[PDB]
RNA sequence: UAGCGGGCGUGGAUCCCUGGAUGUCCGAAUGGGGGAACCCGGCCGGCGGGAACGCCGGUCACCGCGCUUUUUGCGCGGGGGGAACCUGGGGAACUGAAACAUCUCAGUACCCAGAGGAGAGGAAAGAGAAAUCGACUCCCUGAGUAGCGGCGAGCGAAAGGGGACCAGCCUAAACCGUCCGGCUUGUCCGGGCGGGGUCGUGGGGCCCUCGGACACCGAAUCCCCAGCCUAGCCGAAGCUGUUGGGAAGCAGCGCCAGAGAGGGUGAAAGCCCCGUAGGCGAAAGGUGGGGGGAUAGGUGAGGGUACCCGAGUACCCCGUGGUUCGUGGAGCCAUGGGGGAAUCUGGGCGGACCACCGCCUAAGGCUAAGUACUCCGGGUGACCGAUAGCGCACCAGUACCGUGAGGGAAAGGUGAAAAGAACCCCGGGAGGGGAGUGAAAUAGAGCCUGAAACCGUGGGCUUACAAGCAGUCACGGCCCCGCAAGGGGUUGUGGCGUGCCUAUUGAAGCAUGAGCCGGCGACUCACGGUCGUGGGCGAGCUUAAGCCGUUGAGGCGGAGGCGUAGGGAAACCGAG
RNA sequence: CGUAAGCCCAAGGGUUCCUACGCAAUGGUCGUCAGCGUAGGGUUAGGCGGGACCUAAGGUGAAGCCGAAAGGCGUAGCCGAA
């Protein structure tokens, strides 16, 4: 049951297409800065959300 | 016991409202009730004219206290926050991208 | 917590694979002598029904 | 918490942290007494002129263990507390059985004793049926099964399987010696010590032969240290305008982030404050097997001897308890009276009893952990909001009540700030009335927000020839908004009409409960059932405890359950 | 009234006494007054009472004797009166 849930959860998200699977990241180190810039590079403005 | 806040014993500005954006004296701190007195809260207190400590119409006041966190530090700049540093011989605590705090005693 | 399941209940009666409580005919331990073999032969088994529903509630946990 | 007031500190104080000193009289109370917190004495040092009287210091209780010249002292320990939890010796009754004895509640409540961060338990004279097991305890499981039972109410096991932690040891005996005691001198009767020895395909002893070592193993014990808590320290970013008593809010332009948890700041902020994540810190104290050194200690193979292996014992009877076993065909476990043995051809046991076949070594004592509890320190909450929540937020184990045991409350909010009202006025004061304090005094001092009954000041309508559950229908007048036409409040008349609840065969009842208002106050939950339903899978379906993880994150875990065949009381057969 | 309703003693209550100031509450009304609030003040001992004196029923309680426990009885000794 709940496993379907897991699957079905992402499935819906995938039914929409909001999931990115980058091998690694450009903001490698620990800084809010570089992740912000990368967030420009992904277009994740400032009105979205990250089960990340 | 870890009763360390902010305001100390120099001379500084007002950021409250009654007399916000003003400045006053040494600041005579009192106490753990989070009260500080530059020159800000001035009032006019009654006190019965009883011939002893009061003339034929005592009705005078001067320095009335006011809460601590309602004031702020100013350096040769504008009014920016503080920051500590060890001199390896004492304890300095300047100002946001500025020097000096309350250690003009030789600190 | 946990039902007690009645011992007597199982001890004298059975619910067949149908939710049908079936077992014993009553009345033979003092009968006899003037007893026709007709009824001794009919003292074989019985059937029971109706309140036997409540009797199905009795046994519970193991069924049986 | 001030106040008459007087000191105090960067020659670093209050302050918190550790260590010591200091602690008068009670309290196990301890010199003794005693109506606890008081009284009185001996005995060495001292104090005052100090023998008269006084004080101060030291020291004087019994209990137990081991010494010591039994004499006298020293020696280590004992007494009391504790919220719950724990071991043991005592132990009910209501109530359940719809009544009551057996049975039940229940070996629960309480009484006591004792041990501690634990207890108790704990090295099988066991288990159970497989030639299978391998210390004790806790959770899940088996299982509400096996049974116990006025075969009623109901009571309720162990083996096995999964996890949890994981530890195994030492004496008495035979052999041998050292001191002491006595003595029917004797190859001598006991006490202490000394090595010796500890087992179940049997271990130990003695002689003897294989060969016995520098070794092999390593503590529960003492030390070393990392670590852990008792103070702490660091800590990233803001400014103008603007309404407003008050800006943090709204406008403009940014900044910070491994930190946008929260509190506070006169409103509602990551950047004003305390913080945050992140990262450091203890001279002293405690704590510490987390990691280390060592000590006490523990490791063989064969032949015969027949020395030893826990004594009022095992076993038998009688009278019992415990186990699920209420006496049952009734064992095993422990024990009250009596009867009364063996050392391995002794033996206890696998549920009467026996043949047999297996299992285990009793009658001596110690052992961490896994579990439990919550006074206490922290965190956290689809927890409470001052009739709720601890009985109490507040000056509560306090007032008060009671002989005593005991019962046991009521009471929280001015304001951002005390700025808490100087002056005058009436007034004996009490309290008001201008002024003045603040955004607000509609915040005036048991003062936030003040609802309901509740008393009352004024105004609108109607009431002094009337018979009534107090209203409703209509007409009408009187008083006020409305442009009109319509609305509101009141009541002269007349059409009409046996309050509410509960409780009934039936109430308006002369049945029943309510003076009025306000707050509180009554169909829950956990487990097991049975049915219906919204679902996933579906000839299958699902895991429990627990391992790992997470800070509001899931996964892993198939042990176990229900399902596939039922029939018979059973062996046992089988869609029969 | 005056075998009290006056006056001593004693147990009891725990500062109500005296003095000054004072009325908002305590007096079944008042109240300028008080056993009311408030502050200063007052209780002196070798012979009175009582202990560093005695025993009474009783208590206590080394020893003793006994009880599942807590405990029960209890000699000497100690506590005990107005």
């Amino acid at each position: 049951v709940r496993k379907k849930g897991l699957a079905m959860a992402v499935a819906d998200r995938a039914r929409e297409g909001k999931l990115l699977l980058v091998e690694a990241f450009a903001g490698v180190n620990g800084k809010t800065k570089e992740f912000l810039a990368w967030a420009k590079e992904a277009g994740l403005d400032g009105s979205e959300s990250v089960l990340l | 016991r870890v009763k360390m806040h902010v305001k100390k014993g120099d001379t500084v500005l007002v950021a409250s409202g009654k007399y916000k954006g003003r400045v006053g004296k040494v600041k005579e701190v009192l106490p753990k009730k989070y009260a500080v007195i530059v020159e800000g809260v001035n009032i006019v207190k009654k006190a019965v004219r009883v011939s002893p400590k009061y003339p034929q119409g005592g009705f005078i006041e001067k320095e009335a206290p006011l809460h601590a966190s309602k004031v702020r530090p100013i350096c040769p700049a504008c009014g920016k926050p503080t920051r500590v540093r060890k001199k390896f011989l004492e304890n300095g605590k300047k100002i946001r991208v500025c020097a000096k705090c309350g250690g003009a005693l030789d600190t | 917590p946990k039902m007690k399941t009645h011992k007597g209940a199982k001890k004298r009666v059975k619910i067949t694979a149908s939710g049908k409580v079936v077992a014993m005919k009553t009345g033979k331990r003092h009968l006899n002598w003037q007893k026709s073999g007709k009824e001794i032969r009919q003292k074989g088994r019985k059937f029971v029904l109706a309140k036997p529903e409540a009797e199905r509630i009795k046994l519970l946990l193991p069924y049986e």
